[PDB]
């Protein structure tokens, strides 16, 4: 899947109604002013992401609108849209489960969590739910491998899961309520499961051993 | 006063809207400086 | 003046500072095999066939984009250079589809010639190859994108020479595909020249499509008359019949390009 | 004289005082710890002074580079040609096992922004382009409310800390790619183009983002800078060993009891590290079958070498591997090392940007042939072919992703050839 060739569809066509709210245009101005003038196409990453933030799935009309907003040729927008991850070019459910399966994450039987996702939703890897809520796909090492096999939905990490812990969060999102983004078994950020092997003392004080006239 | 060594206070990240990035980026825009000019407004000009 | 002395596999030459390594080698006569660098186009260092060994240097460097420095005997025929060329081409020539009898580039494929000169004589690819669906981009250019090597020459020609920035790349990894994403219509006045910049038969001439294997057609120099520019061209005629018109190098009239109307 | 052993770093000597989120990550807790202390004097002391102490401390590349920070930052001491000098900080952390940058940035962002301010003052840089991996949304949101608080306090911005140096910070998202961790691919990504690395030279020094002179850095690399600047290079030079000195935020995961990420002094043998902090490998030290050091790019090491080798770049080089980013991942006996490396190189194939031929083609070729190996469909000759292909990938790629994907294959072959042989013999026997 994930075909990098767009085709004219009634849902995704140049006609497709896409635009930005006035607040979205204010955000785009903020993105533009961050970068030096003359090189403004460099801001093509957030604004198009901003489109996601208001639409999720990005129609070809969204790419064309971003191209005309940033005064950049349309395919220069298409390239960054089709070369980076996320940037969903096909409609997806509002919730978007992403379970890492890389080696450090897989070692603690991440496949158990994967099959638990599958059995809870009935859907398989890829396809979204028939009710258009969740999207069962896998991701690479997103940067939370130090915890137990963990998943990210939209913009919420959950760490230190277990084939059991995912069930509650899944039917929480299915029920509408949001689970708390964080590890599911102690270990607030990354501390040892047994306890605190370090950082167990009050912190350093300002002025600790400096050379005074440094 | 007693420093609790087993608590987490990075909790405000839980209640973050989908626009939170740009929501305070727009406010931060005020505390900035003029960007340097490359001359031509576009590399295509 | 500022001419810096640079050796190439021995004998030394006078080289303008800022000159790439491959130009320095060309100053003597030996030529780096290449697929990504065109003399009148921007460099990208993409094919990695431009790799060569620098004397007393650990890793090979790309002769396409390498500002040559003091001394720097260019070991063109070093064993490490030959091994690097062999490996880079083995990688290039893995997913290449078995179309040489059916591809119009046959006999003047460049890739075939480099394989004859600097390449292996057997394939150890034990797995299945990759296939890319064709993207039509005109009645003027035949498109078989499974044969492409992603040398990015077409994209750079579209951006700088023609100026119509619609020919690009999509995706990543081995599934990266160079095309137009949208079924767009590349109809610039210089589009036909992409037929002559594509090293492989990924882009060919539709009107001439498989009319003659180019090892038969005699080549006769002449001048285009469709325009007052008078671009130098070569008529490829076999058996008393005109097959196609190719651009001739002049550097004062047409560089090495002609209009689609002329072609 | 020479420190006989290394380990059990002093708790007050740990740079990341809030690594576990035990302190206020905003301005108040940061200043309580000692962040933003003596900044004014630090800017007044000058780029030459800051570069002197960064050499004295002697930081090898904390972001899995190894190049000393001294000359790398001295590359931005030449007089300004007029182009706007910039500082860039990399925070991709897509590397299997990399979790330290995310933790520090969601827990100690003020130290990071203070590293950017002090470093950029040393660099002659107009402002900082702090690029955050797009998956870390809340982490970026936290760092930028911290940045806004600093701007309100006047520490960063015009006349930074009352010094006249007009440094600034720009929070940059990234639509997700491990190749974006590469410095030139990072330049390309932040330039709005694809995340394809550019060939050097032009080095990132003279030609960087938008053609302006820039210089990349790791989150940890610049984050440790302000503390060592306030304390002096003696603090960092004391811990660890020669060349490889100071401290590194080690990450531990895999088959360990407590897969945690902890700060510890530099050049420590693994034997202490996994057992004392991670509660030991599940099943005891005997159960430990292999350990990959910092980053999956570095080849895996059998247990016969890990227990003795220290965690320092030179020693891991002697151990036929690299130190990387201290992402120690441990695999026990029950782990199928072949399938683990299979998933790892599958990740590498998924992350290849496809620019240069060697990466784009050879990594996919490796994926297919080595998946066949994992299943067992192969002849004993193909091991040598895989080794030669790994050599072909190495050194011929524009960026170092090719090397980082070739090395795990080399380590797997070298350390577990007989396991491969018996796997394929069983595959030959099962089918008749
Ligand atoms: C494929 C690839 C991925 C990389 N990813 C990262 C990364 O996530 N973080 C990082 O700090 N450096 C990364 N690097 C290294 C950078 O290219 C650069 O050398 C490094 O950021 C310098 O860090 P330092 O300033 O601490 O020495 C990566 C390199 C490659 C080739
Ligand atoms: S372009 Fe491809 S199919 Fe055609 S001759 Fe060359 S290698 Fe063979
Ligand atoms: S289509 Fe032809 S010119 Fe374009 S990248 Fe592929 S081989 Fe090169
Ligand atoms: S090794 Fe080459 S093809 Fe692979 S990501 Fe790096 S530059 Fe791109
Ligand atoms: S392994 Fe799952 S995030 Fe790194
Ligand atoms: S010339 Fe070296 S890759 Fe194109
Ligand atoms: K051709």
């Amino acid at each position: 899947g994930a075909l990098f060739v767009h085709r004219d569809t009634p849902e995704n066509n140049p006609d497709t109604p896409f635009d930005f709210t006035p607040e979205n245009y204010k955000r785009i101005e903020a993105i533009v002013k961050n970068y030096p003038e003359g090189h403004k196409a460099a801001a093509v990453l957030p604004v198009l992401d901003l489109a996601q933030r208001q639409n999720g799935w990005l129609p070809i009309s969204a790419m064309n609108k971003v191209a005309e907003i940033l005064q950049v040729p349309p395919m220069r927008v298409y390239e960054v849209a089709t070369f980076y991850t996320m940037y969903n070019r096909k409609p997806v459910g509002k919730y978007h489960i992403q379970v890492c399966t890389t080696t450090p994450c897989m070692l603690r039987n991440s496949d158990s969590i994967l099959e638990a996702i599958q059995k809870k939703l009935g859907i398989k890897v890829g396809e979204t739910t028939p009710d258009k809520l969740f999207t069962l796909i896998e991701v690479e090492c997103l940067g939370a491998c130090v915890n137990a096999p963990m998943v990210q939905i939209n913009d919420n990490y959950y760490e230190d899961l277990t084939p059991k812990d995912i069930e509650e969060i899944i039917d929480e999102l299915k029920a509408g309520k949001i689970p708390k983004p964080g590890p599911r078994s102690g270990r607030f950020s990354c501390e040892p499961a047994g306890g605190l092997t370090s950082l167990t003392e009050p912190p350093k004080g300002p002025g600790f051993g400096v050379q005074a006239g440094l | 006063e007693p420093f609790d060594n087993s608590t987490y206070r990075n909790l405000q990240h839980h209640e973050y809207s989908t626009y939170t990035f740009l929501d305070l980026n727009v406010e931060l825009s005020k505390f900035r400086m003029p960007q340097p000019s490359s001359g031509r407004q576009s590399p295509r000009h | 003046s500022n001419l810096i002395e640079v050796f190439v596999d021995g004998q030394s030459v006078m080289v303008e500072p800022g000159t790439t390594v491959l130009q320095a080698c060309e100053k003597v006569g030996m030529q780096i095999p290449r697929f990504c660098y065109h003399e009148r186009l921007s460099v990208a260092g993409n094919c990695r066939m431009c790799l060569v060994e620098i004397e007393k240097a650990p890793k090979v460097v790309a002769a396409c984009a390498m500002p040559v420095m003091k001394g720097w005997n260019i070991l063109t025929n070093s064993e490490k250079s030959k091994k690097a060329r062999e490996g880079v081409m083995e990688f290039l020539l893995a997913n290449h589809p078995l179309d040489c009898p059916i591809c119009d580039q046959g006999g003047e494929c460049d890739l075939q010639d480099q394989s004859m000169m600097f390449g292996s004589d057997r394939s150890r690819f034990l797995e299945g190859k990759r296939a890319v669906e064709d993207k039509n981009i005109g009645p003027l250019v035949k498109t078989i994108m499974t044969r492409c090597i992603q040398c990015t020459r077409c994209i750079r020609f579209a951006s700088e020479i023609a100026g119509v920035d619609d020919l690009g790349t999509t995706g990543r990894g081995n599934d990266m595909q160079v095309g137009t994403y949208i079924e767009k219509m590349f109809m610039s006045e210089l589009s036909g020249n992409i037929i002559d910049i594509c090293p492989v038969g990924a882009l060919t001439s539709k009107p001439y499509a498989f009319t003659a294997r180019p090892w038969e057609t005699r080549k006769t120099e002449s001048i285009d008359v469709m325009d007052a520019v008078g671009s130098n061209i070569v008529v490829s005629t076999r058996t008393g019949e005109v097959m196609r018109i190719l651009p001739r190098m002049h550097e004062d009239i047409n560089e090495e390009w002609i209009s689609d109307k002329t072609r | 004289p020479k420190k006989t052993s290394f380990g059990s770093l002093k708790d007050e000597d740990r740079i990341f005082t809030n690594l576990y989120g035990r302190h206020d990550w905003r301005l108040k807790g940061a200043q309580s710890r000692g962040d933003w202390y003596k900044t004014k004097e630090i800017l007044l002391k000058g780029p030459d002074w800051i570069l002197g102490e960064v050499k004295t401390s002697g930081l090898r590349g904390r972001g899995g580079a190894g190049f000393p920070t001294g000359l790398k930052w001295s590359f931005m001491n030449k007089p300004s040609d007029g182009r706007p000098k910039y500082l860039v900080v990399n925070a991709d952390e897509g590397e299997p096992g990399t979790c330290k940058d995310r933790e520090i940035i969601r827990h100690d962002p003020h130290k990071l922004v203070e590293g950017c301010l002090v470093g950029g003052r040393a660099m002659g840089a107009r402002a900082a382009y702090i690029y955050i991996r797009g998956e870390f949304y809340n982490e970026a949101s936290n760092l930028q409310v911290a940045i806004r608080e600093a701007y309100e306090a006047g520490l960063i911005g015009k006349n930074a800390c009352g010094s006249g140096y007009d440094f600034d910070v720009f929070v940059v998202r990234g639509a997700g790619a491990y190749i974006c961790g590469e410095e030139t691919a990072l330049i390309e990504s932040i330039e709005g183009k694809q995340g394809k690395p550019r060939l050097k030279p032009p080095f990132p020094a003279d030609v960087g983002v938008f053609g302006c002179p820039t210089t990349v850095a790791n989150v940890e690399t610049v984050a440790v800078s302000p503390t060592i600047c306030r304390r002096g290079g003696a603090w960092f030079a004391s811990f660890g060993r020669e060349r490889n000195s100071g401290t590194k935020l080690f990450n531990i995961s895999g088959h360990v009891n407590h897969p945690c990420t902890v700060e510890e002094e530099m050049s420590v043998p693994l034997k202490e590290l996994i057992e004392k902090h991670a509660g030991g490998v599940i099943g005891g030290w005997d159960n430990l079958l292999a350990v990959i050091p910092g980053g999956s790019s570095t080849p895996l090491i059998p247990k016969s070498v890990c227990e003795t080798v220290l965690m320092d770049f030179d020693a891991l080089v002697q151990a036929q591997t690299g130190l990387g980013t201290a992402a120690v991942i441990v695999m026990d006996r029950s782990t199928d090392i072949v399938k683990a490396i299979a998933r790892l190189i599958e990740f590498y194939k998924h992350e290849s940007c496809g620019q240069c031929t060697p990466c784009r083609e050879g990594v996919d070729w490796m994926n297919k042939v080595m998946a066949r190996f994992v299943k067992g469909d192969a002849r004993p000759a193909e091991i040598d072919s895989l080794w030669e292909i790994s050599k072909q990938i190495e050194g011929h790629t524009i960026c170092a992703l090719g090397d980082g994907a070739a090395w795990p294959v080399q380590g797997l072959i070298r350390h577990f050839r007989p396991e491969l042989e018996e796997r394929m013999q069983q595959f030959a026997l099962q089918h008749q």
